[PDB]
RNA sequence: AGGGGAUCGAAGAUGAUCAGAUACCGUCGUAGUCUUAACCAUAAACUAUGCCGACUAGGGAUCGGGUGGUGUUUUUUUAAUGACCCACUCGGCACCUUACGAGAAAUCAAAGUCUUUGGGUUCUGGGGGGAGUAUGGUCGCAAGGCUGAAACUUAAAGGAAUUG
RNA sequence: GCGGUAAUUCCAGCUCCAAUAGCGUAUAUUAAAGUUGUUGCAGUUAAAAAGCUCGUAGUUGAACUUUGGGCCCGGUUGGCCG
């Protein structure tokens, strides 16, 4: 119940989406920041506003989000994608090759180099 | 019908299926048409030359477009071993 | 179909395409044509004579490897029963389910199933009587049946 | 107007079914369409368990149970919510929780 | 009503009329 | 499986298909050229025989039928024609 | 049990229209069926059809173009005379200068058309368009 | 304003779509009903009917105006719309954005001899709506449109003044005696014919080259 | 088969069905068994002729509430009697 | 007619074997497909690995033929085909969807999702049915990354593979990219194989 | 008209209820279930879906029968078999894809292949009542069954969803 | 369906319609009526599939028999022709 309503809910996600560069983690200077850079008829209004601002800051701090934070989001996100794991390792080296992987390649006639290596039973 | 003293007539001839060889009506809004490019010992896809091949929304609610589309490529020569004729 | 019940099951022979085939027996059409009259005095139905012809020597079928069927040879040599093979065991099927309904009058099952039975045996015979290879006024009775039976 | 594809019953090919009617009134069910149940009881339903172990003469048993063949109507298992009265989009759920 | 005792009493209803009829002539 | 060729199948899938349902009708039996041992006693025999045959000989069943194929002797040599 | 084979091969040929496919298997082959089969190559309806001669009856595979709308079969045949036949072609096509309806006379096998010109009737078997 | 966002609208902006025809022929989804209106000004707006709809809620009934209205010009193209709504105007008005949208052409043929300019319908088409199925056969020159009155007035709007109907079923439900009315009409284009067997392959169309120009 | 006979000799049965179906219709059952010959009290006749005998004033059915005020008329070619109604307003006292 | 340069290669055979794409579905398959030739006991359906390369090749010349990248559209839902349409976005334009595909985008054109694709690309009919319907409203081809038991309704272009392995669907990703992007012009070096390889298409869990 | 008539159980013998219980719910109990001479022929006798034929939507474990498998374990392992699995079936009982098919809709592998209307046949219906009521004719010992109206009356009766 | 004290419906005064010396009413019959259905109706729930089966009349009832080719000409065609 103490969630506020999705108008303000939607004012501060664009106030989010179109000042995050300009806005800082400390609560007192987001409120002093909102009040000049939006216009609020409340001053309620704008202390829900900054309040929950912080509150998704620090969820973003401590908490992954998809899409409704800055383009560093996307910036960080291309950065951790790319990321390889160390070295190639593993990569092919284990080709071992059985009687079905065999037949498939003797079918479609690309020879590959593999060995017969079934269940020794 | 058809005129022999000119009379051009039957305005907007309707474009035909070529999968089922059926009609594609004027608003059946699931009709596609495929348009394949062609390569010519370049590798590339040179912009201009394409074929096409009309599949309805009839054959597209049945689900066999893409068998149709794999005999329709490998008669045009478009595709290899995609579709035997012999099932 | 299944004339007389509700089931559509088909089981049947499927004869080959082969006219006249293997055609490797060095016997001809005589040793398969006394072969079939000689069981036909032994005693035995076509049908009876045919299968056991089938299971026992390499033949084809009577009708590819002779001139003519087995129940068109007999006819001509004199061999062909009072009444053909169906009627015979339609009327033993009848006087079999008879003595049945008359050892247990209550058995009501066994009395729609006579009824059916001789049903079969008057088509069958209406058409022999129509095609005329037995004679009008032929009828099949109650009576008369225990004597065509043995 | 039909409610129920199977027409409330499990009879398809088969005629007749004698009936073996309910314990709490015995309205008139056939067995294919009753609501027969089968019934899971434990002893004590988990509430002497610690009395049964402590008095129990050779201790940490498997400690079974009583298994029994409800034959439940069709008014009387609505009555005592044996079965619930379900849409009709997801009447036709035929796998039980 | 219900049909099966609208059924039983037209029953009685032709019961009472072929009596009278049947004592009348 | 709009377009198929119905007029030449694959002989996987005639022999997957019932006998009576392929393009031609063909048995599918075949006659089993039998000896028991000992004497020849040559005689080729139907695979669903129905029959307890026998040779000549004596009592040299090579044949117990059953509900489709019939079963054959301990020691028969037979061959597919 | 199988009183109209024509009628028979013409449901599976309806079937096979509808459904899209291009082939049809068509049991038992009658000498009427492979005539209403020849009439509609003449006129370029069906295609192509292949006659597999087993020794029972016979049976007709069909290869189809989608040319094709519904054919079907008109039983009893019905014996017509010329304004008769000029009922059943005002009846059962949709236009008048395409579709043929079909009917037996003893100049052979023909659509109404060729029956129209010959100046014979016969009686009517089925329609094509 | 009107700047439509939609492919079809900035086609028809740059002017490259020009024709009726050609977006019928590929059967490109229509959304807007200012390109419809601007490619064939030609067109005639006529309602028949507007019926009042209610709801009743645990207070009494809510009324909405269902209205049903044919729009098209008289040569080739009609369309119908319908759509509830709380007041008769703007009932009309959502009538005419869903009839625009929904304008389909019409295969006009000869009854027979070709000699003029098309008369009547091409093939016998029926259409079926819920209950009632009308059907729409080419009538000879000269006959006049053989119709129930609603369906009459569709004919004069689709521009074919010869042409016989049969109704089966419920007509008097005008919403569906007109819907089947316009099947009966799609189909009557979707039929087949050896006009239509003449050589087809219609290869590329400038789609590809026409769709490089748009804003997104 | 849409139930009914499809054959080319089956004129006899198309033409007994037709016959015996036609029976379920009102009109035509009742122009051949001529009822309004006989069972209707008119003759079958679009006008008859009687002697008015006296006022009926039976009541409306709901929802309505008025009297009608029709007359008993005992007819002349037959002697049935019957109640005619009296249309106008004030025509009571004209065929009193 | 073609040059006889984008058949089968040992490399892309190898790579393929390796990450075991050559089995698609369990025993149970769709009736529609021809795919699986052979497949042995124990469930192995053995996926025709020349048929799932000329459907790639097929599926790369429909997208080189579209002119606009942008009007190219994916789809993908499944958390084993997010990265990978993440990755077909970075290699060429391809505007991907993530997540879950919000309905009425193609239909409803006042929505701000709205997308008009001339061709859609999906990659499990099963959890993403809702692009392949509204691509049948729309009229537009699609290409399914189909499986040998999948739902190959409104399907243009079926590429046999298995939706099972993660493995195999970056592959056939990576594929894809390759040669759309060999065809296109961006990989030029036809001798030469290319830069990455598909290990890309992966997600390290910490 | 006989045999069991033990027990329950149309009819019939009690109370919180009553202005009324001769109704539900206590107990008991006649007629009443297997069977000689047999009748009766009705049921929501229902799948409210005639029968015989031909082609068609993820489709499996299946019920009876047949075919094939380094096929699985054993009996008497390596010399039959039975049971199981994996495929193909032929025949019979059931269903959820926003079905392209049909239907007014529920819904339907048929209720599809029917306005693009015709595979062969049998039976039944023509608004609701009166009324399954007949003066009649047949069967039955009866109860009753089959056949079966009309006069007159009525603007509705009804089916399928959708809003409380 | 209207009329129970603002009745556009009853009675009456101005206007309009079928028609013009012709219109209104009653009873039949035809179209309407694809509510008699051969064309061409319905039978799961709107009325309707006999409780089930057998069977005479009646209706209907696999397929095949000269399917096939060459030349000439009494006769047509807005005719590759004014």
């Amino acid at each position: 119940g103490r969630v506020r309503t999705k108008t303000v809910k939607r004012a501060s996600k664009a106030l989010i989406e179109r000042y995050y560069p300009k806005l800082t983690l400390d609560f007192q200077t987001n409120k002093r920041l909102c009040d000049e850079i939006a216009t609020i008829q409340s001053k309620r209004l704008r202390n829900k506003i900054a309040g929950y601002t912080t509150h998704l800051m620090k969820r973003i701090q401590k908490g992954p989000v998809r899409g409704i934070s800055f383009k560093l989001q996307e910036e960080e996100r291309e950065r951790k994608d790319q990321y390889v794991p160390e070295v190639s390792a593993l990569d092919l080296s284990r080709l071992n090759v059985d009687n079905q992987t065999s037949d498939l390649v003797k079918s479609l006639g690309l020879k590959l180099p593999l060995s017969v290596i079934n269940v020794s039973a | 019908m058809e005129n022999d003293k000119g009379q051009l007539v039957e305005l907007y001839v309707p474009r035909k299926c070529s999968a089922t060889n059926r009609i594609i009506k004027a608003d059946d809004h699931a009709s596609v048409q495929i348009n394949v490019a062609k390569v010519d010992e370049e590798g590339r896809a040179i912009p201009g030359e394409y074929v096409t091949y009309a599949l309805s929304g009839y054959v597209r609610s049945r689900g066999e477009s893409d068998d149709s589309l794999n005999r329709l490529a490998q008669n045009d020569g478009l595709l290899k071993n995609v579709w035997s004729y012999s099932r | 179909g299944r004339m007389h019940s509700a089931g559509k099951g088909i089981s049947s022979s499927a004869i080959p395409y082969s006219r006249n085939a293997p055609a490797w027996f060095k016997l001809s059409s005589e040793s398969v044509i006394e072969q079939i009259v000689k069981y036909a005095r032994k005693g035995l139905t076509p049908s009876q004579i045919g299968v056991l012809l089938r299971d026992a020597h390499g033949v084809t079928q009577a009708r590819v490897i002779t001139g003519n069927k087995i129940m068109r040879i007999l006819k001509s040599n004199g061999l062909a029963p009072e009444i053909p093979e169906d009627l015979y065991y339609l009327i033993k099927k009848a006087v079999s389910v008879r003595k049945h309904l008359e050892r247990n009058r209550k058995d009501k099952d066994a009395k729609f199933r006579l009824i059916l039975i001789e049903s079969r045996i008057h088509r069958l015979a209406r058409y022999y009587r129509t095609v005329a290879v037995l004679p009008p006024n032929w009828k099949y009775e109650s009576a008369t049946a225990s004597a065509l039976v043995n | 107007p039909k409610k129920r594809a199977s027409n409330g019953r499990n009879k398809k090919g088969r005629g007749h079914v004698k009936p073996v009617r309910c314990v709490n009134c015995s309205k008139s069910i056939p067995k294919d369409k009753a609501i027969k149940r089968m019934a899971i009881r434990n002893i004590v339903e988990a509430a002497a368990v610690r009395d049964l172990s402590e008095a129990s003469v050779y201790p940490e048993y498997a400690l079974p149970k009583t298994y029994n063949k409800l034959h439940y109507c069709v008014s009387c298992a609505i009555h005592a919510r044996i079965v619930r009265v379900r849409s009709r989009e997801d009447r036709k759920n035929r796998a039980p929780p | 009503m219900r049909a099966k005792w609208r059924k039983k009493r037209t029953r009685r209803l032709k019961r009472k009329r072929r009596k009278v009829r049947a004592r009348s002539k | 499986v709009l377009v198929q060729d119905l007029l030449h199948p694959t002989a996987a899938s005639e022999a997957r298909k019932h006998k009576l349902k392929t393009l031609v009708q063909g048995p599918r039996s075949y006659f089993l050229d039998v000896k028991c041992p000992g004497c020849l006693n040559i005689t080729t025999v139907f695979s669903h025989a129905q029959t307890a045959v026998t040779c000549e000989s004596c009592s040299t069943i090579l044949c117990t039928p059953t509900g489709g194929k019939a079963k054959l002797s301990e020691g028969t040599s037979f061959r597919r024609k | 049990t199988r009183s109209s084979v024509l009628a028979d091969a013409l449901n599976a040929i309806n079937n096979a229209e509808k459904t899209g496919k291009r082939q049809v298997l068509i049991r038992p082959s009658s000498k009427v069926i492979i005539k209403f089969l020849q009439v509609m190559q003449k006129h370029g309806y069906i295609g192509e059809f292949e006659y597999i001669d087993d020794h029972r009856s016979g049976k007709i595979v069909v290869q189809l173009n989608g040319r094709l709308n519904k054919c079907g079969v008109i039983s009893p045949r019905f014996n017509v005379k010329i304004g008769d036949i000029e009922k059943w072609t005002a009846n059962l096509l949709p236009a008048r200068q395409f579709g043929y309806v079909i009917l037996t006379t003893s100049a052979g096998i023909m659509d109404h058309e060729e029956a129209r010109r010959k100046h014979v009737s016969g009686k009517i078997l089925g329609f094509v368009y | 304003g009107w700047v439509p966002v939609t492919k079809l609208g900035r086609l028809v902006k740059a002017g490259k779509i020009t024709t009726i025809e050609e977006i019928f022929l590929h059967s490109l989804p229509v959304k807007e009903f200012q390109i419809i209106d601007t490619l064939l000004p030609g067109l005639q707006d006529e309602v028949m009917n507007i019926k009042p709809v209610q709801k009743q809620t645990r207070a009494g009934q809510r009324t909405r105006f269902k209205a049903v209205v044919v729009v098209g010009d008289s040569n080739g193209h009609v369309g119908l719309g319908i759509k509830t709504a709380k007041e008769v105007a703007g009932a009309i008005r959502a009538g005419i954005i869903i009839a625009k949208l929904s304008v389909i052409p019409i295969r006009r043929g000869y009854w027979g001899t070709n000699l003029g300019q098309p008369h009547s319908l091409a093939t016998k088409t029926t259409g079926k709506c819920g209950s009632v199925t009308v059907r729409l056969i080419p009538a000879p020159r000269g006959s006049g449109i053989v119709a129930s009155p609603a369906v009459k007035k569709l004919l004069q709007l689709a521009g074919v003044e010869d042409v016989y109907t049969q109704s089966n079923g419920k007509t008097r439900t005008l919403e569906n005696t007109l819907k089947a009315a316009f099947v009966a009409i799609g189909n009557t284009y979707g039929f087949l014919t050896p006009n239509l067997w003449a050589e087809q392959p219609l290869p590329v169309s400038p789609l590809d080259i026409y769709s490089d120009e748009a804003s997104a | 088969g849409k139930g009914k006979p499809r054959g080319l000799n089956s004129a006899r049965k198309l033409r007994v069905h037709r016959r015996n179906n036609r029976w379920a219709e009102n009109n035509y059952k009742k122009r051949l068994l001529g009822t309004a010959f006989k069972s209707s009290p008119f003759g079958g006749s679009s006008h008859a002729k009687g002697i008015v005998l006296e006022k009926l004033g039976i009541e409306s059915k709901q929802p309505n509430s008025a009297i009608r005020k029709c007359v008993r008329v005992q007819l002349i070619k037959n002697g049935k009697k019957v109640t005619a109604f009296v249309p106008n307003d004030g025509c009571l006292n004209f065929v009193d | 007619s073609l040059p006889a340069t984008f058949d089968l290669t040992p490399e892309d055979a190898q790579l393929l074997l390796a990450a075991n794409t050559h089995l698609g579905a369990r025993n149970v398959q769709v009736h529609q497909e021809p795919y699986v030739f052979n497949a042995r006991p124990d469930g192995v359906h053995v996926i025709n690995v020349g048929k799932t390369w000329e459907k790639l090749v097929l599926a790369a010349r429909i997208i080189a033929a579209i002119p606009n990248p942008e009007d190219v559209v994916a789809i993908s839902s499944r958390t084993f085909g997010q990265r990978a349409v993440l990755k077909f976005a970075a290699h060429t334009g391809a505007t991907p969807i993530a997540g879950r595909f919000t309905p009425g985008s193609f239909t409803n054109y006042i929505t701000r999702s709205f997308k008009e694709p001339r061709l859609v690309i999906v990659t499990d009919p099963r959890s993403d049915a809702q692009a392949i319907k509204e691509a049948s409203y729309v009229n537009i081809p699609v290409i399914a990354l189909t499986d040998l038991d999948s739902p190959s309704e409104f399907v243009d272009v079926a590429i046999p593979c298995n939706n099972r392995g993660k493995h195999s669907i970056g592959l056939i990703w990576y594929l894809l990219a390759r040669e759309v992007l060999r065809l296109r012009g961006a990989l030029v070096d036809r001798t030469q194989p290319w830069s990455i390889m598909p290990d890309l298409y992966f997600y390290r869990d910490p």
